[PDB]
């Protein structure tokens, strides 16, 4: 960790994260979640400011965003909507 | 850089480095995700450009002639030129077009 190598190596952890493949893209995103705190503001600053997203290619990256900032979310609350109006009651 | 590049070109290579980069002066990187794009600095000079400078060329020209001025100023040549230079071309450009105007 911090090793010139993980320098290095930054395109093929992109191409794990964009992996086809989902249980690949699941672990390197494990890896990735892991790498920053749960928080909503430190992310958005990781994606405006700390990711070179060159490495992605013609990836659309939005699709890393998305799963990095939902991750945030609290996941064992019950579901559940604001919308009411719209429920079957 | 076949036409010689006017303090107008220069002043707006520099800021659009500055300003819209947010780059330091010898373009090290502050945040990973913000790499230089020469593209869009080819896209502010060549705004009010007298000619086409290519992404290329502006690159060329802000390493070789603006780094090595600004480590007089390209701020103060451009503040002394008054912009009596660019006044100048515009009047040789209308010069040219009456001239071209008259031979019909």
């Amino acid at each position: 960790s911090g090793s010139e190598l993980t320098a290095k190596l930054e395109p093929a952890f992109l191409s794990g994260l964009r992996c086809a493949q989902p249980l690949i893209r699941a672990k390197f995103f494990e890896v990735f979640d892991n790498s920053m705190k749960r928080r909503v503001y430190e992310r958005l600053l990781y994606v405006t400011c700390s990711q070179n997203w060159e490495a992605m290619g013609n990836h659309f990256w939005i699709k890393q965003c998305i799963e990095l900032l939902l991750a945030v979310c609290e996941k064992s609350t019950p579901i559940g909507t604001s919308c009411q109006g719209a429920m079957l009651p | 850089d076949n036409p010689e590049w006017l303090i107008s070109e220069d002043w707006a290579l520099l800021q659009a480095v500055k300003q819209l980069l947010e780059l330091p002066l010898n373009l090290t990187i502050v945040s990973p995700a913000h790499t230089p794009n020469w593209d869009l600095v080819s896209d502010v000079v060549n705004s009010c450009s007298r000619i086409y400078r290519s992404s290329k060329q502006c690159r060329n020209r802000y390493e070789n002639v603006i780094i090595p001025r600004e480590e007089l100023r390209t701020s103060q040549i451009y503040a002394q030129d008054e912009n009596a230079t660019h006044t100048q071309l515009y009047t040789s450009h209308f010069d040219l077009m009456k001239m071209t105007a008259g031979k019909r």
